[PDB]
RNA sequence: AGCUAGUUGGUGGGGUAAUGGCCCACCAAGGCGACGACGGGUAGCCGGUCUGAGAGGAUGGCCGGCCACAGGGGCACUGA
RNA sequence: GGAGGAAGAAGCCCUUCGGGGUGUAAACUCCUGAACCCGGGACGAAACCCCCGACGAGGGGACUGACGGUACCGGGGUAAUAGCGCCGGCCAACUCCGUGCCAGCAGCCGCGGUAAUACGGAGGGCGCGAGCGUUACCCGGAUUCACUGGGCGUAAAGGGCGUGUAGGCGGCCUGGGGCGUCCCAUGUGAAAGACCACGGCUCAACCGUGGGGGAGCGUGGGAUACGCUCAGGCUAGACG
RNA sequence: CCUGGUCCACCCGUGACGCUGAGGCGCGAAAGCGUGGGGAGCAAACCGGAUUAGAUACCCGGGUAGUCCACGCCCUAAACGAUGCGCGCUAGGUCUCUGGGUCUCCUGGGGGCCGAAGCUAACGCGUUAAGCGCGCCGCCUGGGGAGUACGGCCGCAAGGC
RNA sequence: CCGAGGGUAGGGCCCGUGACUGGGGCGAAGUCGUAACAAGGUAGCUGUACCGGAAGGUGCGGCUGGA
């Protein structure tokens, strides 16, 4: 029954990637949108579309990955590596501003959710805003 | 400011005097996860115009008698035995828990 | 020509009618210190010849380290296996710090600021492969965004 | 576990089991000869290691080592205990502090002196 | 103390040659241009490859034997440059660098870095006016090094301060050789400071 | 793993610098407990201190702040 | 104590009987002068108090030092205490003789049974130095109670299986509140310590000054994405 | 005859009414206990014959509880997939049970095997996960001592927790 | 009136101790047997029951971590 859905949605598509697959289709709400808003405004995704399967409307969402490689298992690099929630549903996290995570080493991004809009790691430190740390991605 | 507090009456049974139950929510000291923790006052009501179940807010009053550092300010929603249900048995599934 | 250090060195056995019979074994690191790192294990009937087959495959197999002040670029955990391995870089003027095998690997890597921590099983040899492949997925500023051209 | 479980069950602390019972945790106790044996080894060894069972101040009393090589410890001597056992004599868990009280130095002894309470002697 | 004992036997052991005697250990005669091998009944013998330890332990005990200092006062200094902002290694070696003791001896007063502590220490050397018999003393930037007046006048301070007339000295440094008196213009750099010795492996030394 | 007879609350008194079951009559039958009541063990609490990458863990001697005690226990007098 | 001093005393220790070592170390040569000897000698001490003025604001004058003849300054001036730990591996430092599962070592793994770098002595070496070791306890290594940061098919670890109370957790959209949550302001957060600078004692330890911070918590204002609550709708869960 | 769960098909109704679950309650193989039946075959115990150095066993001839039934207890287990439950997602191949279809084919539930990716110390797992994730419960923290002792609760006892 | 405490009486918990008793740990070379590990020479383990100097045996049902 889903508990927390962007955990799954976040995991949809991690799972997705580990074999690269054109896209997949997260089950639609305007928060997954604006999360995959950010995916995409920061180049880990193609982007998304609106879609439907059955009057269920979900979320075509494309994928994006490397150059093909030489050598023994030819299989592209990712342009999203590791990408593992925060603030749980068990858990809630959230941060101070001063709080917020240095992902990677600016490497990476930390999107998180607040009172001005879903912002990101550097978003949020200009904005100068801090709350629930949705996820961190890379 | 003297201290203020909202919370449901569990006990009516009491001559110019109610129960009130408050609960309150905090973040945990090192497991993050907010935990829910409650505590119960005895509220000076001289006119025992407060019933049960009553939501309520409670002033940090001056010392009525032991026990009682608490007057009943104003009503924030009659009618709530839904909450005093939640009460009512955790007390009393204490029964089960002894020999 | 590189570096080539060397890791560490085991009389390994087995059994037959008769006797035990023997073999050595070697891990060994190799590098320019310009960023080259290789890693080679080699078992053979001795242990002069052993050491021998280490930097062969060691020069076969190595990796393009892309340092930074002396440093490295971001922060990885790799488990390789059942031991794990922790690189956190340092500011300029620190050191290497990090066990025989990841800083012997480390050191010839060009680095000398990097923060480091073995973690569970601390077998010599799969800390090795941790090391590297821990290294091997680095990125950088530069190769990073490459990916998120579009 | 979960958070839950944390947030209920907890960490449990280790809590350790003090190897030496020497009492009020002090350095060393003083105490009296009682028994002065010579006891043997255990598993893969052989000998006839010097030991003495000792009365303590704190009513106790337990076996102790012996060290160095010789002594002059009798039925009724005074001595001070120091404390770490003897993985070979199974019982002697602490040792003999050589040279206070009753207890000799090491006759002869001329290497590590601080242990063996041996003084330093002069060369003339 | 200033360890005092066999000197040109670290000279030895140690291996890369050092001048805890000044003048001698440029004879070719230091015992080293004579025995290139570490002391003890041993010495010639196989030598079996130095284990991680050992290496960061001798760097660090070369650099600590030429300065002739206290393992504590070292290890004090050491952690002092690991507080103090910056790249600890060089730091290290400016206070190291910044004691009097050394300074004197950068400054030709002295023969030896010993030699120069027993000056500096009997207060023949001086600073900014007052005198100070402070080995451990930590000379800043912009001071004046001079000599005592009684101190002028001496057969040995003579002899030291003569081949000195002219000979070039350290960058940070200046050295108004007639009136026997130098001063410290800078925090060295670490080119500044040429020695035989990896800082990095004593910081390393450090870290066990 | 159940606890409680001044026990929980109320009326009126006494008392104090002052609130209050602090105390006293009278009335009501209440108060507390697994979010751990009751009981047992240990302990003066903090600013700090030691250790640790940190999160923590340990600790409260010196100095500073607060409390408690003055052979064991009780009591009141004088008095701001 | 510092500079110089042999292709390098003796003594002792190895020795393939050539030799090697302690070792520039010593002797020995020079100059420097811890101690001690003599004289000089405080900051800490300027108020109370007295005259004028008004006993006030302002001005001036005088007394007072326990430590203490100490510190410190100046002159003279003698080469003038070294010890403890270890040297199988972890972990730096190796050879002789003695010993013979004996005497003993020991934190662990282990050492000693006639050739012991592991016992005992010696030479030698490593380490630190007015100290070095040992014992006891705390934290660390221990990612071995794991929030950061662990786990359970066979290594320790899934409850013999259900049902369900409390509690924990909660699908899509709209709006109200704004408790959590986030930001801003103000109060508080004593001082001492810690930390950054600066200086005071010949340095330092100690010590003065200045600055900068501290989660917390009270108060005022704001935000409304996520969590909560109240209100309306939906049908992908669930039920029928 | 009475009755439980369960899958499918039609998209009709309700409109989140959900998941998990400390305690609690119920169930819980065999053996065992109580009362009363029942008793052919088998069969602890026990008796004999062999074997054997012995043979309180293995093999042979006998044989009592018990094995069956009713009612009440007991509550354990290699109670095993040694794998808690719910949900989402991540190649296929094959055979098999049982449903539905404008049925050489497709689709839904279940039971096996081989195996992408991935996990794994290895063995192996792999849309029936031991993969990738979230929720909630349970449990582990060196071996022996020891599931022992004490206490506590439960049981007629054995004994259980 | 209350009241330090003293007294009488009856309970609760905790510590030490005790003829004797139960098993338990350890102990370089003791007595009896051979149970288990290879089909362990009767596949093993197992809950229960009974029995035997001892390991153990046997009955019942179960697991394969056997065949
Ligand atoms: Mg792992
Ligand atoms: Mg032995
Ligand atoms: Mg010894
Ligand atoms: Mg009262
Ligand atoms: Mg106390
Ligand atoms: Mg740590
Ligand atoms: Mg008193
Ligand atoms: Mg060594
Ligand atoms: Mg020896
Ligand atoms: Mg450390
Ligand atoms: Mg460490
Ligand atoms: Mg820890
Ligand atoms: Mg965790
Ligand atoms: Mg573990
Ligand atoms: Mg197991
Ligand atoms: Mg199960
Ligand atoms: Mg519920
Ligand atoms: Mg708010
Ligand atoms: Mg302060
Ligand atoms: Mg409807
Ligand atoms: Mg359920
Ligand atoms: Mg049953
Ligand atoms: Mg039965
Ligand atoms: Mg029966
Ligand atoms: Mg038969
Ligand atoms: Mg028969
Ligand atoms: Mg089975
Ligand atoms: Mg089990
Ligand atoms: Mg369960
Ligand atoms: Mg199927
Ligand atoms: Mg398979
Ligand atoms: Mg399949
Ligand atoms: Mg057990
Ligand atoms: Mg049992
Ligand atoms: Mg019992
Ligand atoms: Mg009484
Ligand atoms: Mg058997
Ligand atoms: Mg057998
Ligand atoms: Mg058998
Ligand atoms: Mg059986
Ligand atoms: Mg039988
Ligand atoms: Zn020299």
């Amino acid at each position: 029954m889903l508990t927390d859905p962007i955990a799954d949605m976040l995991t949809r598509i991690r799972n997705a990637t580990r074999v690269y697959k054109e896209s997949t289709d997260v089950p639609a709400s305007r928060f997954k949108e604006e999360i995959l808003r950010i995916l995409a405004r920061e180049g880990f995704i193609k982007g998304y579309e609106r879609v439907d399967v059955d009057g269920k409307p979900y979320l075509r969402v494309y994928l994006k990955y490397g150059p093909r490689r030489q050598g023994p298992d030819p299989r592209p690099e990712q342009v999203i590596h590791h990408i593992r929630r925060i603030s749980k549903p068990g858990r809630r996290v959230y941060v101070g501003v001063k709080e917020i995570p240095r992902v990677r080493r600016g490497l990476g991004i930390a999107i998180l959710s607040t009172s001005k809009g879903v912002l990101t790691d550097r978003e949020a430190r200009k904005l100068g805003v801090g709350g629930e740390l949705i996820c961190e991605v890379w | 400011p003297k201290k203020v507090l909202t919370g449901v009456v569990v006990s009516d049974k009491m001559q110019k005097t109610v129960t009130v139950l408050v609960e309150r929510q905090f973040p945990h000291p090192l497991y993050g996860k907010v935990i829910k923790r409650s505590k119960k006052y005895l509220a000076h009501d001289p006119e025992e115009k407060y019933k049960l179940g009553d939501v309520v807010e409670i002033i940090e009053s001056r010392p009525i008698s032991k026990r009682k550092r608490f007057r009943v300010l104003r009503l924030v929603e009659s009618g709530r035995m839904d909450l005093v249900e939640k009460y009512l048995i955790r007390r009393q599934n204490y029964e089960s828990l002894s020999k | 020509d590189f570096e080539e250090k060397m890791i560490l060195i085991r009389r390994t056995a087995r059994m037959q009618a008769g006797g035990r019979r023997f073999r050595f074994g070697a891990l060994v690191v190799v590098g320019d210190r310009q960023g080259r790192v290789g890693l080679g294990f080699g078992k053979a009937p001795e242990v002069p010849l052993a050491v021998q087959k280490a930097g062969y495959y060691a020069r076969r197999n190595m990796v393009e380290v892309p340092l930074q002040n002396g440093t490295i670029p971001h922060e990885i955990e790799v488990e390789f296996g059942a031991s794990k391995i922790v690189l956190k870089p340092a500011a300029p003027g620190t050191g290497v710090i990090a066990g025989a095998v990841p800083r012997a690997i480390l050191e010839l890597a060009g680095v000398t600021d990097i923060l480091t921590k073995e973690l569970g099983s601390r077998n010599p040899i799969n800390i090795a492969y941790a090391t590297m492949e821990a290294l091997r997925q680095l990125r950088t500023k530069a190769d990073v965004e490459r990916l998120r051209k579009g | 576990p979960t958070i839950n479980q944390l947030v209920r069950k907890g960490r449990e602390k280790v809590r350790k089991k003090s190897k030496v019972p020497a009492l009020k945790g002090a350095p060393f106790r003083r105490g009296v000869c009682t028994v002065v044996r010579t006891v043997t080894p255990k598993k893969p060894n052989s000998a006839l290691r010097k030991v003495a069972k000792v009365r303590l101040t704190s009513g106790y009393e337990v076996t102790a080592y012996i060290p160095g090589e010789g002594h002059n410890l009798q039925e009724h001597s005074v001595v001070l205990i120091r404390g770490g056992r003897v993985k070979d004599l199974p019982g002697v868990r602490y040792h003999i502090v050589r040279g206070v009280y009753d207890a000799a130095g090491v006759k002869d002894r001329k290497k590590s002196r601080s242990k063996y309470g041996t003084k330093k002697p002069k060369e003339a | 103390g200033r360890y005092i004992g066999p000197v040109c036997r670290l000279c030895r052991r140690e291996g890369v040659k050092l001048y805890l005697k000044g003048e001698r250990c440029y004879s070719p005669k230091c015992a080293m241009e004579r025995r290139p091998y570490p002391p003890g009944q041993h010495g010639q013998k196989r030598a079996r490859r130095p284990s991680d330890y050992a290496v960061r332990l001798r760097e660090k005990q070369k650099l600590r034997r030429i300065y002739g200092i206290s393992e504590r006062q070292f290890r004090n200094l050491f952690e002092e440059a690991s507080k103090k902002k910056g790249v600890t290694g060089s730091v290290f070696l400016g206070l190291l660098e910044s004691r009097l003791d050394n300074v004197v001896y950068r400054l030709g007063f002295a023969v030896s870095r010993r030699q120069a502590r027993q000056l500096v220490r009997h207060g023949h050397i001086t600073v900014n006016g007052r005198r100070v018999d402070l080995p451990s003393y930590r000379v800043r930037p912009g001071d004046e090094i001079a000599v005592a007046e009684k101190s002028r006048n001496l057969e040995l301070i003579r002899q030291n301060l003569e081949a000195m007339k002219g000979r070039k000295v350290g960058p940070w440094l200046s050295l108004d050789v007639e009136g026997m008196k130098g001063k410290f213009l800078r925090l060295p750099d670490r080119e500044d400071l040429a020695l035989p010795v990896n800082e990095q492996l004593v910081i390393e030394f450090y870290s066990r």
